[PDB]
């Protein structure tokens, strides 16, 4: 009210819950990465 | 635990041994319930590994949820929630059986629901499962060392306590109607106690 | 498993001396420009 | 018999079939892109 989508996802910097820090991580040693340009409308 | 090599890889595998440290049984977080107070409905959420089940799928991490596809503030119902307990061990080779003067081998085996604590410390134990590889061996990515191998452990789903002399484990045997009529038929015996004690040594 | 901490405020005490040129006084004064401005003896803005 | 795992998805450089140039491309003008990594064993 040029705006763009964000490039990466905002759950890692965007710490909401403790467990969400659980959630980010999983299958061992794999870090997580949600790739460029996640998001859909 | 000793002949146990890379050839019985994703085969069902029966492991003898000696139990040397269990571990804490703790909860596993399976289905998440939530509620929202704006709106008076409940949520759900589904959460899955790579341990609890047999052919490998395609990841799916689904993050907890906070808040609602509106913009809603969410609340957790821990006592509607779902957990499951787990459990990993460790097995090795008996001091009966291993090669002296040698150090020993052992290997791991992680336990689920209704096999979480049948066991304690320095029990002998026939462990029957699945035995597995899991991740990948630092292929991935580039990964310059190269000294780590896959890693590997059991899926157990049968375990066994065995007894053994001068060991924690007693011994039981199952009583038929046969055992018990015969025991019943001698205990009517006046000698009884001359007999049993002259069957010793 | 917990949920996300909250943020809030509320007035106490009365900041600095607020300045002619910022963005909360421009507001103020065209909230009062459309309130109150008369022509012909009319509440022009606010009827329509 | 340091040998890694491909980086990127092979499809696009395998050109096995007509199909598969149609099947590489989809929903308007978005390119395909598996992310870096895609691979699991």
């Amino acid at each position: 009210n040029t705006v763009s989508l964000p490039r990466s996802c905002l759950s890692t910097i965007e710490s909401e819950s403790s467990m969400a820090n659980e959630s980010n991580i999983g299958d061992e040693s794999t870090k997580k990465n949600c790739g460029p340009d996640p998001y859909i409308i | 635990p000793r002949t146990l090599t890379a050839q019985h890889l994703n085969k069902l595998v029966s492991v003898e041994g000696i139990v040397t440290k269990t571990s804490l049984v703790r909860p596993k977080l399976i289905r998440s319930v939530h509620y929202a107070a704006k709106t008076g409905r409940f949520h759900y959420r589904d959460y899955t590994d790579a341990t609890t089940t047999l052919t490998t799928r395609i990841p799916t991490p689904a993050i907890y949820p906070t808040e609602d596809t509106e913009g809603n503030k969410l609340t957790t119902e821990y006592g509607y929630s779902t957990f499951i307990d787990h459990q990993r061990i460790t097995v090795q080779e008996m001091p009966e059986m291993a090669p002296a003067g040698q150090l020993p081998r052992s290997i791991d085996v992680i336990l689920d629901d209704d096999l979480v604590d049948k066991t304690k410390p320095g029990d002998r134990v026939n462990v029957v499962g699945v035995f597995k590889s899991l991740g990948a061996g630092g292929m991935n990515q580039s990964n310059s060392n190269t000294l780590i191998g896959f890693k590997t452990l059991i899926l157990g789903n049968t375990v066994y306590p065995l007894h053994a002399r001068s060991t924690g484990v007693a011994a039981r045997q199952m009583l038929t109607d046969f055992d018990i009529r015969n025991i019943n038929k001698l205990s009517k015996k006046k000698d009884i106690f001359d007999i049993l004690s002259q069957s010793l040594a | 498993s917990f949920d996300r901490p909250e943020i809030y405020s509320a007035p106490v005490l009365q900041g600095e001396s607020p300045n002619d040129d910022d963005n909360t006084e421009i507001i103020k004064s065209f909230k009062n420009f459309i309130l109150e401005f008369r022509l012909d003896s009319q509440f022009i803005y606010r009827d329509q």
